[PDB]
RNA sequence: UGGUUCGUGGAGCCAUGGGGGAAUCUGGGCGGACCACCGCCUAAGGCUAAGUACUCCGGGUGACCGAUAGCGCACCAGUAC
RNA sequence: GAGCUAGCCCUGGCCAGGGUGAAGCUGGGGUGAGACCCAGUGGAGGCCCGAACCGGUGGGGGAUGCAAACCCCUCGGAUGA
RNA sequence: GAAUGCCGGCAUGAGUAACGAUAAAGAGGGUGAGAAUCCCUCUCGCCGUAAGCCCAAGGGUUCCUACGCAAUGGUCGUCAGCGUAGGGUUAGGCGGGACCUAAGGUGAAGCCGAAAGGCGUAGCCGAAGGGCAGCCGGUUAAUAUUCCGGCCCUUCCCGCAGGUGCGAUGGGGGGACGCUCUAGGCUAGGGGGACCGGAGCCAUGGACGAGCCCGGCCAGAAGCGCAGGGUGGGAGGUAGGCAAAUCCGCCUCCCAACAAGCUCUGCGUGGUGGGGAAGCCCGGGUGACAACCCCCCGAAGCCAGGGAGCCAAGAAAAGCCUCUAAGCACAACCUGCGGGAACCCGUACCGCAAACCGACACAGGUGGGCGGGUGCAAGAGCACUCAGGCGCGCGGGAGAACCCUCGCCAAGGAACUCUGCAAGUUGGCCCCGUAACUUCGGGAGAAGGGGUGCUCCCUGGGGUGAUGAGCCCCGGGGAGCCGCAGUGAACAGGCUCUGGCGACUGUUUACCAAAAACACAGCUCUCUGCGAACUCGUAAGAGGAGGUAUAGGGAGCGACGCUUGCCCGGUGCCGGAAGGUCAAGGGGAGGGGUGCAAGCCCCGAACCGAAGCCCCGGUGAACGGCGGCCGUAACUAUAACGGUCCUAAGGUAGCGAAAUUCCUUGUCGGGUAAGUUCCGACCUGCACGAAAAGCGUAACGACCGGAGCGCUGUCUCGGCGAGGGACCCGGUGAAAUUGAACUGGCCGUGAAGAUGCGGCCUACCCGUGGCAGGACGAAAAGACCCCGUGGAGCUUUACUGCAGCC
RNA sequence: CGAUGUCGGCUCGUCGCAUCCUGGGGCUGAAGAAGGUCCCAAGGGUUGGGCUGUUCGCCCAUUAAAGCGGCACGCGAGCUG
RNA sequence: UGGGAGAGGGUGGUGGAAUUCCCGGAGUAGCGGUGAAAUGCGCAGAUACCGGGAGGAACGCCGAUGGCGAAGGCAGCCACCUGGUCCACCCGUGACGCUGAGGCGCGAAAGCGUGGGGAGCAAACCGGAUUAGAUACCCGGGUAGUCCACGCCCUAAACG
RNA sequence: CCGAGGGUAGGGCCCGUGACUGGGGCGAAGUCGUAACAAGGUAGCUGUACCGGAAGGUGCGGCUGGAU
RNA sequence: AAAAAUG
RNA sequence: GCGGGGUGGAGCAGCCUGGUAGCUCGUCGGGCUCAUAACCCGAAGGUCGUCGGUUCAAAUCCGGCCCCCGCAACCA
């Protein structure tokens, strides 16, 4: 049947995106998050 | 003039529908509309204000002249009758001898082709607008600014109409369709005359089908829900009130009154509507 | 109403949202309701180093661990997944 | 977090074939004029039968399954909410 | 040493289940260390509105080539979507951007909010919508509408010539639209052809034939022709389209009006350029100087912005056109010609799937287009089949039980069973014929019958054409032939009678309930006069609504028919300038602290003081409620009547052992050989009852009862047969569970149901296929139950608060 | 209670004797036939339908008889639900 | 042809009297009602009297033993549309007539459907009296209806 | 071919019958009331409508077959 | 301008 | 199992707070009538379900028994 992930890659980058975080303080707080945690990737990857 | 159908579909035994007499032009003139946002009963925020509303045929917004008092004194020919999805009542077409076109609110008996006109000296005749104090006591009327220069707000449902029981100063004395007694300013315009289409409420629906065309989507009973939902909700089998009938939010809907007390208004209301 | 040890307590003092609203030293605040006496201090403008706090960073030292312990990671780790 | 699900808004797309034959219209009859009757034309409908498509009624199988909801027979709606 | 402990490792089950569709395989010839699994050929089977082909999303080198097989592939492996390395994606015209806008988002102005931030006209972003100039053929191992070949086309710049008041983000026009049906004329595509082109073929009884088989096109500028779309022309006046305006609008006059013309498409033709088979020979070559024509069927597509009808009344902006303003008319625009310029990103491959979403090379899920031929009434249905693509990545044997799925059956035909669950019956089309009842449509395909194939003869009409032939499409009558059976296979309702419920099509518990629940039109109450009421939000702001009482919110009932009685004492709501009660506050009789005192400070009665509450009334389609005991009639029995206590008032109509009836299988009747269910009645209704509506109702229902016919493997009552498993051999190889084991029966005992203790009996050691009584067998720290001063959701006249309102 | 699946039916049985039949008897108010009551006896047998979820029971039609009970109200790692 | 009468019918418009309610003034111990009372109303200011307003219904005197129509039925006034009927003159057509099974139409009041309207009156209902009881006659309240529009019902002591 | 007739299916009319139910008819002498004939003690009747243990009461309109 | 049944 | 009740012939107050049983109908006697009912005037009748206890005294307060109503009987 239908599963939870149908991927678009619209959707992605404009929801999880890097401009979309940089427009909430919670998700500027999540980019130093991850920034201090040292992820290799603040935002998920995208070809567009 | 209502239509009825032989009942070859177990819905179409009751539906009935308009005559569609009075209409001339089948498709409304082009400079005059606008589109319709349809709102879906959903605020700026997103949220539903209104509930059960939305999913209803799209619809092209007829721009209304709802100021006569614009182009006073300019006569204009009744070009045509056109049909408005936005309202109950008609509207009509006018060509300006100026040029200009409008549409305004079709009153019942109007006739195509024929002159109408705004000011104070204007003939009393149906479709003629005038400010109130210049127009005899106890004519029918309608479109009736409630304040001078703000637009007309009263009587523009379809077969509604207003009457003059008398004047008192500067304001008049009108009977609204609800029944209730308000002075109106004397400079307030009024269109003269009854709002066409008067045979709206015969308008047997009969299907959901024409529910949903107008937009009106399923109304659910209180009843029928859980209490987390409604205060009626709930109860084992089917069950009464059990409470005084109250709405989703609590306040009881069973003659409690809701009108603001101390509201400025309340000084030029003479007396409350009837029945 | 808040702060102080002070939870309306005899409840001051400091601060203040509302109302009313002075004085320039013979003016004014405080010493726990309030009064008198006796004292202290001069509100409604502002700046001020040092003493104190922390450890991403560098070093030194351990009756600290020794690859299931010690940071999650001694190794290409916030990686694989 | 509304890329699943629920509601709405914007913009597009889809529904083979067949059956029934409302109103209206034209002709005729009818009457003082009408209502009305008859045949033709007409092609209405949350109309009918039935694929796609959308469903998931009954039964069986499957039960560490092909599958954390599937498969077979059967069955409902299918120009409309 | 234990914590259903944590991490890791290795066992047990077990060489057992399974190897992911039952569409299917065999042989031969290569290669190779090795082959059922790789490659080639012939034979066979499967999809063919796909299981074929092309796009879009998503995926990201999986495409091509070469060399490789440890691991990945449910076996094997030389093979591959795996490993290594090399190569591969070419655009002014396809798509997107340098154009436009919709929701929505963002947001100079402005508004709001303790901070963070929330709104918001214009503007801007935003596309699978609008706008926009390329078609055919070839070519690479892999790219192509991108390279190449031919024939076309757009924009920008400069130059020139001709024409004109040129000029815009400002005005106007246009762009510009729904649903159902639909004309005419084309095209795609399809069928036949004794006509044209063709390598061959003569089989096994016949056929050298008007034979067999193959093929008989594609694109194409100007011009031409057929078919359609669109648009009237001039003059005058003007106060409107937020300046101007010749434009647009409005008025008046004149000529024209199914036209014509002018303009735009579509198709046909068109210089010319390509393509072009079967077969045979080793992807290529011939076939070939290939031919390339006629008739018919014909679209949902094109002309298109066509036409008619209808109610629910059917996007915006730009490109384009016109109008004029500053400006400027040495210019600028338009047309034509010449030369010059034309950028970024995507192009591989998969793409109903082994490459996407599902942890897997997963029987599931995934939007758009093409989707051929014949026959069956038609069709995207069913069967077979072209092009094209596959036999689903373990096999080989055996022919037990048992399971799955499928086929058949004597006589009986629901005796099965909770129930005809399931499986039968019926089945498509034509024609005759068809009941109660009904809201006149219906019920109705009601029911119930008959026909159905092929051949010869005769004969009506339609389309095309021409009016005819040809081809095609509908029928009619007669005469006959074969079979058990003629929709000869596949797809394709069993029917009837009577109840309850709900009016109806519809909606939901995704993932055990599709219902009698929800919704629905329709009825009633009730609120709201506009900056509405209500809702969201602290607000600003929105929705309501660019709506205005024929409108909008809330509540209950739920088509329609006939109806909806009595009670306002209590609660709710509505009304009520009296009175009572009432906080802050005003007031300050009168007392207190202290100072020598002027004074300072505190307490503080009567009276004045809103809503609310008390109080007076109203109100049922507001919450709710609608009795007991006793006597009495010329048989009895029962009470039309009466007596009495009480209540605010005591249940009317209609219904009633019901979805409700305890006693209950109440009693009588029907139906049956027999009826705790079903239907009709009766009424002493434990405990129906009138908008949580009362009683009914034609039609509708995968709803739930009862009955009958038809037919059946449901059953008496089982039997045979087919295939996939189960079994055997080769390859690969799990699982939960598991204290350890050398694990028998009985009679007792034991924490009260023993392989383990006592006595007695029986019993050689170890397995394979089977059956499920035990191991209180596995699985889940019982979900019922209580326990915890454990939790959570919900209710109100429980307590105390807060929003909101007064 | 870190689980002992709970009615009934189907299937498959096995045991007990307080015997329903058949067999062997005593007594009888046993003439015969046919019964009544007790005694011995468990080898075999103990029907088919209607209604109800039923167990039980009633009813139809038969029968030599249409027995009562145990085995976790036998039996769901056998099924139905 | 020329004239007369009439509540004959249909549409529109219009006048005053009164009742009820609302507002204003003024006023105080009761009003209302019956055979007599009581329910009801009234100091929260009624009745009675004045002024103003809203709204519906019906048309006093004329008026009659009167008139009109086929019947049921029709009554303030103005206008418009229109039927029936009588007198005069003796002009015209020249038996063209009378009744009328079916058929069609009209048809008081009550009743019904959909909307409208709603002062007064008033079935059903509530209450007060009478009574053995009073589901009546009488008093206090009161909904459908009575009224307008359209569409049904078509009955009668529709009787002279 | 026609055809008595037999079989199946669906309809039409008539008669008999049925738990129960509806009123109606009569039946020397039951119960409860008194509506009508006198102005029947509320004039009577009537069409209709609502209500009531029952006759009947009331509402709208009509007749006199109503007395004074 | 009519209080009040029955045999 | 819990709650209420039993008193002239019928239906009910008195019971709560001990001392005195009352209301309507009915029954009887007598009036009006031709006669009945209606109506008027008088009158009669209850040892309080039963038994036991408390108390100076029990319809009355407390126990037991009988009967008549009424409510509940749930999770399985
Ligand atoms: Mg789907
Ligand atoms: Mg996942
Ligand atoms: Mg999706
Ligand atoms: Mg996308
Ligand atoms: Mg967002
Ligand atoms: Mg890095
Ligand atoms: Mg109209
Ligand atoms: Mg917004
Ligand atoms: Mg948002
Ligand atoms: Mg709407
Ligand atoms: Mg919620
Ligand atoms: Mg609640
Ligand atoms: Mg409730
Ligand atoms: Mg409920
Ligand atoms: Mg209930
Ligand atoms: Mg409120
Ligand atoms: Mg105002
Ligand atoms: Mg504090
Ligand atoms: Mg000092
Ligand atoms: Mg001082
Ligand atoms: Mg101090
Ligand atoms: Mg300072
Ligand atoms: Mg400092
Ligand atoms: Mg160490
Ligand atoms: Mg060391
Ligand atoms: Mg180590
Ligand atoms: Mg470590
Ligand atoms: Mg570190
Ligand atoms: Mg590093
Ligand atoms: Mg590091
Ligand atoms: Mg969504
Ligand atoms: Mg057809
Ligand atoms: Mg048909
Ligand atoms: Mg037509
Ligand atoms: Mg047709
Ligand atoms: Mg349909
Ligand atoms: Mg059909
Ligand atoms: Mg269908
Ligand atoms: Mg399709
Ligand atoms: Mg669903
Ligand atoms: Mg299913
Ligand atoms: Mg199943
Ligand atoms: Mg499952
Ligand atoms: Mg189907
Ligand atoms: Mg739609
Ligand atoms: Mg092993
Ligand atoms: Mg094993
Ligand atoms: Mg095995
Ligand atoms: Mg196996
Ligand atoms: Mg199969
Ligand atoms: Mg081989
Ligand atoms: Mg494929
Ligand atoms: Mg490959
Ligand atoms: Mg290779
Ligand atoms: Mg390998
Ligand atoms: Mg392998
Ligand atoms: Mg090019
Ligand atoms: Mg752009
Ligand atoms: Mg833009
Ligand atoms: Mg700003
Ligand atoms: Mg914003
Ligand atoms: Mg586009
Ligand atoms: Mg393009
Ligand atoms: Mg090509
Ligand atoms: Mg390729
Ligand atoms: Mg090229
Ligand atoms: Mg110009
Ligand atoms: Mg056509
Ligand atoms: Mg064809
Ligand atoms: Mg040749
Ligand atoms: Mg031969
Ligand atoms: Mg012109
Ligand atoms: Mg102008
Ligand atoms: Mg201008
Ligand atoms: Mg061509
Ligand atoms: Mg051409
Ligand atoms: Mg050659
Ligand atoms: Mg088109
Ligand atoms: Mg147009
Ligand atoms: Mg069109
Ligand atoms: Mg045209
Ligand atoms: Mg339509
Ligand atoms: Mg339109
Ligand atoms: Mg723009
Ligand atoms: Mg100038
Ligand atoms: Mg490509
Ligand atoms: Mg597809
Ligand atoms: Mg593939
Ligand atoms: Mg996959
Ligand atoms: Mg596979
Ligand atoms: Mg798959
Ligand atoms: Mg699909
Ligand atoms: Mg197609
Ligand atoms: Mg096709
Ligand atoms: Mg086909
Ligand atoms: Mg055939
Ligand atoms: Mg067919
Ligand atoms: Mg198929
Ligand atoms: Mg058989
Ligand atoms: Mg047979
Ligand atoms: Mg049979
Ligand atoms: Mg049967
Ligand atoms: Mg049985
Ligand atoms: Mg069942
Ligand atoms: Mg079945
Ligand atoms: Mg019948
Ligand atoms: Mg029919
Ligand atoms: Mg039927
Ligand atoms: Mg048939
Ligand atoms: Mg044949
Ligand atoms: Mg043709
Ligand atoms: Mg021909
Ligand atoms: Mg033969
Ligand atoms: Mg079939
Ligand atoms: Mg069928
Ligand atoms: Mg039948
Ligand atoms: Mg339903
Ligand atoms: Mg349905
Ligand atoms: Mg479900
Ligand atoms: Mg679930
Ligand atoms: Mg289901
Ligand atoms: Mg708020
Ligand atoms: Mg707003
Ligand atoms: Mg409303
Ligand atoms: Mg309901
Ligand atoms: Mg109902
Ligand atoms: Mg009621
Ligand atoms: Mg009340
Ligand atoms: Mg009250
Ligand atoms: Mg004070
Ligand atoms: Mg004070
Ligand atoms: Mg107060
Ligand atoms: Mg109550
Ligand atoms: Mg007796
Ligand atoms: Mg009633
Ligand atoms: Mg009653
Ligand atoms: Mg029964
Ligand atoms: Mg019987
Ligand atoms: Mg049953
Ligand atoms: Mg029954
Ligand atoms: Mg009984
Ligand atoms: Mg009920
Ligand atoms: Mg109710
Ligand atoms: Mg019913
Ligand atoms: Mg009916
Ligand atoms: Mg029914
Ligand atoms: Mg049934
Ligand atoms: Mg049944
Ligand atoms: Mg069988
Ligand atoms: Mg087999
Ligand atoms: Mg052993
Ligand atoms: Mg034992
Ligand atoms: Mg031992
Ligand atoms: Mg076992
Ligand atoms: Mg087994
Ligand atoms: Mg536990
Ligand atoms: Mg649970
Ligand atoms: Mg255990
Ligand atoms: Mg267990
Ligand atoms: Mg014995
Ligand atoms: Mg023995
Ligand atoms: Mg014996
Ligand atoms: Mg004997
Ligand atoms: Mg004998
Ligand atoms: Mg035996
Ligand atoms: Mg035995
Ligand atoms: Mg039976
Ligand atoms: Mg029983
Ligand atoms: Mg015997
Ligand atoms: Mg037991
Ligand atoms: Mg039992
Ligand atoms: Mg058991
Ligand atoms: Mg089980
Ligand atoms: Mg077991
Ligand atoms: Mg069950
Ligand atoms: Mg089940
Ligand atoms: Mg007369
Ligand atoms: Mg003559
Ligand atoms: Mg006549
Ligand atoms: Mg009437
Ligand atoms: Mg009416
Ligand atoms: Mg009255
Ligand atoms: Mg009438
Ligand atoms: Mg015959
Ligand atoms: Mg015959
Ligand atoms: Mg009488
Ligand atoms: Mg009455
Ligand atoms: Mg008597
Ligand atoms: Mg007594
Ligand atoms: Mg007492
Ligand atoms: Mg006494
Ligand atoms: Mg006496
Ligand atoms: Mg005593
Ligand atoms: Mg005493
Ligand atoms: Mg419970």
């Amino acid at each position: 049947m239908k599963r939870t992930w149908q991927p678009n890659r619209r959707k992605r980058a404009k929801t999880h995106g890097f401009r979309a975080r940089m427009r909430t303080p919670g998700g500027r707080k999540v980019l130093k998050r991850r920034r201090q945690k040292g992820r290799w990737r603040l935002t998920p990857a995208v070809r567009k | 003039a209502v239509k009825k159908f032989k009942p070859y579909t177990p819905s179409r035994r009751f539906m009935t529908v308009a005559d569609f007499s009075e209409i001339t032009k089948t498709e409304p003139e082009k400079s005059l509309v606008k589109p319709l946002k349809k709102t879906g009963g959903r605020n700026n925020q997103g949220r539903i204000t209104v509930r059960f509303r939305g999913g209803g045929h799209k619809r092209l917004y007829r721009i209304i002249d709802f100021k006569r008092w614009d182009k006073v004194g300019i006569p204009a020919k009744v070009a045509a009758i056109e049909y408005d999805p936005n309202r109950s009542a008609r509207i009509a077409l006018l060509h300006y001898v100026d040029g200009e076109k409008r549409y305004i609110i079709a009153p019942d008996g109007l006739q195509v082709g024929q002159q109408v006109v705004a000011g104070p000296d204007a003939p009393i005749q149906v479709g003629n607008a005038l400010p109130l104090r210049f127009i005899p006591v106890g004519t029918v009327v309608h479109a009736v600014e409630l304040e001078p220069k703000k637009g007309a707000k009263l009587a523009r449902a379809a077969g509604t109409s207003a009457q003059i029981q008398g004047r008192e100063g500067d304001y008049v004395i009108l009977r609204l369709p609800s029944g209730e007694l308000r002075k109106v300013h004397g400079e307030c315009y009024a269109t003269v005359g009854a709002v066409g289409n008067a045979d709206h409420k015969n308008i047997v629906l009969g299907k959901a089908g024409r529910s949903r065309w107008l937009g009106r989507r399923p109304h659910v009973r209180g009843a029928a829900m859980n209490p987390v939902d409604h205060p009626h909700g709930g109860g084992e089998g089917r069950a009464p009130r059990g409470r005084p009938p109250a709405s989703p939010w609590g306040w009881q809907t069973k003659g409690l009154k809701t009108r603001k007390r101390r509201k400025p208004s309340s000084r030029f209301i003479i007396a409350r509507r009837k029945k």
